């Protein structure tokens, strides 16, 4: 069965130089062209360039040339991407596509490779419990995940306890750094009398605090 | 470059529903376009190639037609599983270009917002900072605003907003807003509030709290 | 003696024994005499003179033109076997011996074809021999008073995939692709019937011009045959050696190789050169094979040079084996040693003698014994070498009759390869008997009417 | 020896059609036999030649046959910023023919190919195709290996390796027993000449209408090679299959070469993926040995043996003089590991220009004795020069040295009476394995039906 195996999430600094990999297997790299897309949330979807491993032979979109070159090494049965002197617009993911039987379709895709360009520093969350205001039958709880690098955190409740009824918002890049924060809901017989604690890991520091929310 | 123009950006539809999204190119590309699907946080899968041919594997309920600079994605009975994002792609000619897209979304009864709104804690207080929180939980649809106003003008500078895909077993959407300021400049002030506007309310629904009182 | 222990009943069946056997016809025969034994035996016998029937084996010529010294002037009242014919006499189970003598004539008249390959390897090589027409006058008149040449060009068949087909430009300039000029692809086209006007030859070439093709090997074998049986349109003549020489530097196509272009008809052997001096049948029609070749070569008395680069020389030098009286030469990569090369060619053609038969009777059997180089015989060889100019040989020849035919004419040809004259030999086998002409149908002799009296003796008549 | 010449079939397609160029028969799902026969110079649309093919229905009487339509319409494709052209006349559609199952393969080894790109191309050239159908369902398909979408430039650059432009791809073809379609291809890399291979299954479940460039992944091409030896050697003039390595899980090709070696000739047999295990060298240049190949096992031990036809052999006569025949050569498969080795028998043709060996057929076992047989054609044979068919009866040490029997054509001179055959099977259900004789020059096709023997032999 065809497949595309692509490298792992790169996060690496600006100025510098990154080279993704695209492996191919259950077939040789060398059978159809190889192409490169690439996906931002706001631009969408964008066609780098393919190459024919068969001889090395590519093409580019002219956005691209001079910041992307794609090669590929037939023995290792590999499809390679190289971006240089990187950016915050190249932040973005990745993917390698070939075609099924059609010699110039775009039907089969790597599970894609994202990357980050940040001079931002391993930093540590700072968890802030957000406990309501001095009154209904369900109250709501909250916890704020402020100033972290890089992604991800895990956030639970009660370790893992309490599951349903609860909303982790997507972080969002706070200049150079991340924000997230999530919000649970339970009834007014259930806090402050059942203890509520926001429990965040952020495996990049090694560290995993824990705040308990307290009202006011 | 050929301009692919994708069209809805998005719809609301049930299971069972037979939808169709389209594709509009700068120019003809007889029939040498794909459509493209892919499922919430996981990667692309091929649907079609050369306008009519389903890739190995897709069920038949998928079709494209079209010709010329006009084409169509059509989907009989919508199943669970379709409720995803799909993308044309031209290859008619170098550079490849790609649709804007379209998402399928779940379509439900509307549903306003559960506004709350969180004061700083003190442990941020005492650092030098300052995040007022505002969650508007479980709402449809997706259409919302939300403006932040200190002492009963409205603010822009240092709003951070996040919303969440469509819940899985509810079919709402949430959002969470988070203003951010300096110790300083928060306590410069007393009144913290934000409105939430939904096709649901024509009034805004507003939520507030006084700094030095509670 | 054998004669009259055979127990012979008549006088045809008496010769039939031994060619050394007589018959006697007289009436006054002694009682027990056998009318079959030696002549010498039956005249001891007074056996009448006119008696004996004992035919003796023959050969005596009919024409005997003395060998010309030189085949210069006349318009072919030459000279170069002899005798030209003649008679021959044999009596059953006997042999007569005679003689040929073979001269390669000197001043003898030449005819030289040029068929030269122009795909685009041979550009140089044209630019060398614009000359090359008064420079083998010059040269070949040293050896001949009569030459004549000629001047043909090959490529190969003009239909893909050995022409480029496009774009449209390709068709009309089949170097576009490159930065020049060539002529659109043609097979073979015949562009100078030979001609004693040398200087012909040279204007012809200086306006020649290369074209361009695809694969390797090229439609050289198409040429060579349309170059031999186009007989009229290149103008061999009768009375000459005819010399066709074939240059090029690459491999050749043959037979069967037509069917990547989509022609499986084959070769017919047939002239389809035109007007237009154009091969019509190179898009339509194989190559030839190396036998239809070696036939139409033959029989045109065409004496095929293999003139070509060291690259591809031992691939014809095979050929030539496969196509007997053909001959070798390593031409330089721009042409610049044909001319030594041809006088060379030229003087190997003429430096063999080899004799052969035609419609020779089952029955008659030949023997040889050559004379070469200097009165050195050779028995059992028909056919010399190492020869010069002017210089001839002679052949010592046996022919034994088995048993008698039922024809008693035949004749039959002695013919060196290559040459024009020829030693026709009339064959006449004598087994019968001059008594037999005079013999007497239902005799009163012979057991009173049922049977007939003939050469003395009584026959039984027909029926019985 | 038990085929019976005197009450014959004929059938018969349009004049200049070339109908019976190439034959087969042809089984559908329900084993009912039939002929497919190819004629490569039928009128197309535009009332310009472009090849045909005709599937006949067996009848005591013959007659005229069906077509089997396939799309004749030249094609073209913008994409990818190029122009994709096809170019089907005098493609040849039909100059062979296979049947496999219940599918029919029909090539036109002369379709022309082009790619254009602004103002370069790929240069027009005969890449050849083949034409698939399954006629029971209606199913279609195409398969052209050597298609490419290169233009010139990057040839010369990269100094003509691996140019497929050429290749004829469908001049010769075969079907292995596990459904593995092999064409030969005679101009593939320069007229070195390869061989295409790839399941008739996934030649369908890949192929759409209008895409003209497609990957069939399965496919397996042979190899480029830089030895002078291969030069203009037509690898894939000829192909046959058969088992010559012992394992019976492995298919072996054979594979004719007429002019490998400066036009010395070769028939090579190879594994599936074209690496040698035998040559056998033509005997005497230009004689086209490796024409014709033939795969069957004639003396009964079990084991392929293999013939080779080189058409225009020259055979030596009295008075150093040579005669062009064409002979056939027979190699018996030895016992275990072993390399063939000199030829077991030489079949020679009597007349001159007869073109004895031009093809081969396996009979099966015709006179039912245990032995297969085979029949060689001479198509321009026989004491008129109108084409003959000889059989030769297998037997323990190989082949009897003189024919069974003698056919004779029926049809007048340039028929080319012989031209193509095919034999071993039994088309009238009578038992007895029957012959297909093809004779494109008067368009028709002569079936000779197998009787019971009179005095066996
Ligand atoms: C024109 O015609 C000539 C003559 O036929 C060809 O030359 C022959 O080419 C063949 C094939 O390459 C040669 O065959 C080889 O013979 C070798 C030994 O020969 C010896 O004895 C001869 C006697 O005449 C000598 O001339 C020669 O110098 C040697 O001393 C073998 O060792 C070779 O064996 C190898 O190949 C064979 C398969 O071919 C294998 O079976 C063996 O295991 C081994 O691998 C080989 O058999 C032959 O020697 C050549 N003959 C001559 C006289 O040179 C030309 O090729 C041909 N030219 C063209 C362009 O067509
Ligand atoms: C060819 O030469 C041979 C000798 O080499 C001749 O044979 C001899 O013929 C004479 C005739 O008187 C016999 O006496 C000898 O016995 C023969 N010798 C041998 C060795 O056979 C022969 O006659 C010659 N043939 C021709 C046609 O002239
Ligand atoms: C036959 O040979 C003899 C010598 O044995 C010779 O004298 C004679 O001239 C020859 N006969 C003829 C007619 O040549
Ligand atoms: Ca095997
Ligand atoms: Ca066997
Ligand atoms: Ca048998
Ligand atoms: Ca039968
Ligand atoms: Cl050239
Ligand atoms: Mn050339
Ligand atoms: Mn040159
Ligand atoms: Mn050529």
């Amino acid at each position: 069965e065809v497949q595309l195996q692509q490298s792992g999430a790169e996060l690496v600094k600006p100025g510098a130089s990154v080279k993704l990999s695209c492996t191919a297997s259950g077939f040789n790299i060398k059978d159809t062209y190889v192409h490169w897309v690439k996906q931002r949330p706001e631009q969408g979807l964008e066609w780098i360039g393919r190459i024919d491993p068969a001889n090395g032979y590519t093409k580019y979109d002219p956005k691209f040339q001079g910041k992307a070159t794609i090669t590929a090494d037939t023995s290792s049965n590999t499809a390679y991407l190289q971006l240089s002197s990187l950016t915050s617009e190249d932040t973005a993911v990745y993917y390698c596509v070939r075609p099924l039987y059609d010699y110039y379709a775009m039907d089969y895709w790597g599970q894609g490779t994202s990357v980050t360009v940040s001079s931002a520093k391993t930093t540590a969350p700072s968890v802030y419990p957000l406990a309501p205001v001095c009154t209904g039958s369900s109250v709501t709880l909250g916890c704020l995940v402020k100033g972290y690098f890089p992604e991800p955190v895990t956030l639970t409740w009660n370790s893992g306890s309490l599951s349903s009824g609860v909303h982790t918002f997507p972080a969002v890049l706070q200049s150079d750094l991340y924000t997230l924060s999530s919000s649970v809901t339970v009834t007014s017989s259930t806090w402050p009398s059942q203890s509520i604690t926001c429990n965040v890991a952020h495996p990049a520091s090694s560290t995993k605090v824990d705040k308990k929310i307290e009202p006011r | 470059d050929i301009l692919m123009t994708q069209s809805p950006s998005s719809m609301s539809v049930s299971l069972g529903d037979t939808v169709s999204i389209t594709c509009h190119a700068s120019q003809g590309i007889s029939s040498n376009i794909g459509w493209l699907q892919q499922k919430p946080g996981k990667s692309f899968m091929g649907l079609i190639y050369y306008g009519t041919n389903l890739v190995d594997g897709v069920p038949s309920r998928f079709s494209g037609s079209g010709s010329g600079a006009d084409y169509s994605l059509t989907i009989s009975s919508l199943d669970s599983e379709d409720f995803a994002d799909y993308y044309c792609v031209q290859y008619a000619q170098l550079p490849y270009t790609f649709g804007g897209g379209t998402k399928l979304e779940i379509k439900r009864a509307d549903a306003a917002p559960t506004v709350s709104i969180f004061p700083p804690s003190s442990e941020q207080l005492t650092s030098g900072g300052a995040s007022v929180v505002c969650f508007l939980n479980n709402f449809y649809p997706k259409d919302i605003n939300v403006k932040w106003k200190i002492d009963g003008s409205e603010r822009q500078n240092g709003v951070l907003n996040s919303w969440t895909d469509q819940d899985s077993k509810d079919s709402t959407y949430s959002m969470s807003s988070t203003l951010t300021l300096t110790k300083d400049e928060y306590e410069r002030h007393n009144s913290y509030t934000c409105e939430a506007t939904h096709k649901t309310s024509t009034s805004p629904i507003v939520k507030s709290f006084n700094r030095n009182e509670c | 003696n054998i004669c009259t222990t055979r127990g012979v009943s008549s006088c045809q069946q008496c010769l039939a024994v031994s060619p050394m056997c007589a018959w006697c016809s007289d009436e006054a025969l002694p009682l027990g005499s056998p009318r079959c034994d030696l002549k010498e035996n039956l005249l001891k016998d007074n056996c009448a003179p006119e008696s004996i029937e004992f035919p003796v084996s023959e050969a005596r010529v009919l024409e005997d033109r003395p060998l010309s010294d030189k085949g210069s002037g006349d318009s072919s009242q030459v000279t170069q076997v002899s005798p030209q014919r003649i008679a021959l006499r044999l009596r059953p189970d006997d042999s007569k011996n005679f003689s040929i003598q073979v001269r390669q004539v000197e001043d003898y008249p030449v005819d030289i074809y040029y068929l030269m390959d122009l795909s685009y390897s041979m550009k140089d090589d044209l630019w060398s021999i614009q000359n090359l027409g008064t420079k083998l006058a010059t040269q070949m008149r040293k050896l001949t008073s009569n030459l004549r040449i000629g001047f043909g060009a090959f490529v190969d068949k003009p239909v893909s995939p050995y022409m480029y087909i496009s774009p449209p430009e390709a068709l009309e300039n089949p170097c576009y692709d490159m930065k020049t000029t060539c002529l659109p692809m043609f097979g073979y086209k015949h562009v100078l019937t030979l001609t004693d006007q040398v200087t012909r030859f040279n204007e012809e070439v200086k306006k020649q011009s290369v074209s361009r093709n695809r694969d390797a090997p090229e439609g050289g074998f198409d040429a060579i045959m349309q170059a031999t049986v186009c007989d009229e349109k290149i103008g061999w003549r009768n009375d000459a050696s005819h010399l066709l020489v074939f240059t090029t530097d690459a491999k050749t196509h043959i037979a069967l190789d037509g069917r990547l272009a989509g022609i499986v008809q084959p070769n017919d052997g047939q002239c389809h050169v035109g007007s237009d001096n154009h091969y019509s049948a190179s898009t339509t029609m194989d190559y030839p094979s190396l036998g239809l070749m070696t036939e139409k070569l033959s029989q045109k008395n065409i004496n095929l040079i293999f003139a070509v680069t060291e690259n591809v020389v031992n691939l014809y030098q095979n050929y030539s084996e496969l196509i007997p009286g053909t001959t070798v030469g390593v031409l330089s990569m721009d042409s610049s040693n044909v001319l030594q090369l041809i006088v060379d060619a030229y003087g190997k053609i003429r430096s063999k003698v080899e004799l052969e038969v035609r419609d020779l009777p089952e029955e008659l059997s030949l023997s040889f014994n050559a004379t070469c180089l200097n009165n050195e015989v050779i028995p059992g060889l028909k056919s010399c070498m190492g020869l010069k100019i002017g210089d001839t040989v002679s052949f010592s020849i046996e022919a034994k009759v088995r048993g008698c035919p039922q024809e008693k004419e035949k004749s039959f040809t002695i013919k060196p390869v290559g040459f024009k004259d020829s030693l026709i030999v009339q064959v006449t086998f004598d087994c019968d008997c001059a008594c037999q002409a005079q013999a007497e149908p239902n005799s009163h002799r012979c057991n009173n009417g049922n049977g007939t009296f003939e050469c003395g003796v009584c026959r039984c008549g027909p029926g019985w | 020896l038990n085929l019976d010449p005197v009450q014959l079939t004929f059938y018969a397609g349009p004049n200049g059609s070339q109908f019976g160029f190439s034959l087969d028969f042809h089984k559908d799902s329900h084993g009912r036999v039939a002929i497919v026969v190819g004629a490569p110079r039928t009128l197309g649309p535009s009332q310009e030649e472009t090849g045909g093919v005709f599937l006949c229905p067996w009848r005591a009487e013959g007659g005229q046959c069906p077509s089997l339509l396939f799309d004749l319409r030249d094609e073209t494709r913008n994409v990818g910023s190029q122009t994709l052209q096809t170019f089907k006349a005098r493609q040849g559609l039909g100059a062979s023919v296979v049947s496999w199952s219940d599918v029919i393969v029909a090539c036109a080894p002369w379709q022309h190919w082009n790619v254009l790109e602004k103002t370069e191309e790929a240069e027009k050239t005969p890449v050849g195709s083949c034409f698939l159908a399954q006629p029971e369902s209606g199913r279609r398909a195409e398969y052209s290996p050597c298609r490419g979408n290169t233009l010139s430039r990057i040839y010369v650059e990269n100094d003509f390796s691996w140019d497929k432009r050429y290749c004829e791809a469908g001049f010769s073809s075969v079907v292995t027993q596990a459904g593995e379609l092999v064409l030969g291809a005679p101009g593939g890399y320069y007229f070195l000449g390869l061989l295409a291979q790839a399941p008739v299954a996934d030649i369908f479940s890949s192929y759409r209408p209008g895409i003209l460039l497609w990957h069939v992944s399965s496919q397996s091409l042979s190899f480029d090679s830089s030895n002078p030896e291969y030069f203009d050697g037509y690898w894939g003039y000829s192909v046959a299959v058969g088992e010559f390595d012992g394992d019976l899980n492995t298919t072996e090709y054979v594979v004719g070469a007429p002019t490998w070696s400066w036009t010395l000739g070769a028939v090579e047999i190879l594994d599936s993926y074209y690496q040698r295990l035998h040559r056998l060298r033509g005997e005497q240049m230009a004689s086209y040995f490796g024409h014709s190949v033939a795969v069957t096992d004639v003396n009964g031990d079990g084991r392929h043996d293999l013939l080779v036809g080189a058409p225009l052999y020259m055979e030596s006569r009295a008075d150093r003089k040579l005669a062009e025949v064409g002979r056939v050569y027979l190699f018996l498969q030895p016992r275990g590991p072993h390399a063939l080795g000199a030829p077991s028998l030489l079949l020679t043709g009597t007349q001159l220009y007869g073109r004895f060996g031009s093809a081969i057929a396996p009979l099966g076992d015709l006179d039912r004795d245990g032995y297969n047989d085979i029949a060689v054609a001479a198509p321009y044979g026989g004491p008129s020069g109108r084409g003959q068919v000889l059989v030769f009866l297998g037997q323990s040490e190989g082949l009897r040295s003189r024919p069974s029997q003698v056919l004779d054509s029926p049809f007048p001179t340039g028929s080319a009476f012989g031209f193509s055959l095919r034999g071993a099977v039994d088309i009238d259900d009578n038992g007895y394995p029957d012959l297909i004789v093809g004779a494109y020059g008067a368009n028709q096709v002569a079936v000779y039906r197998a009787q019971p023997v009179v005095k066996a032999s």
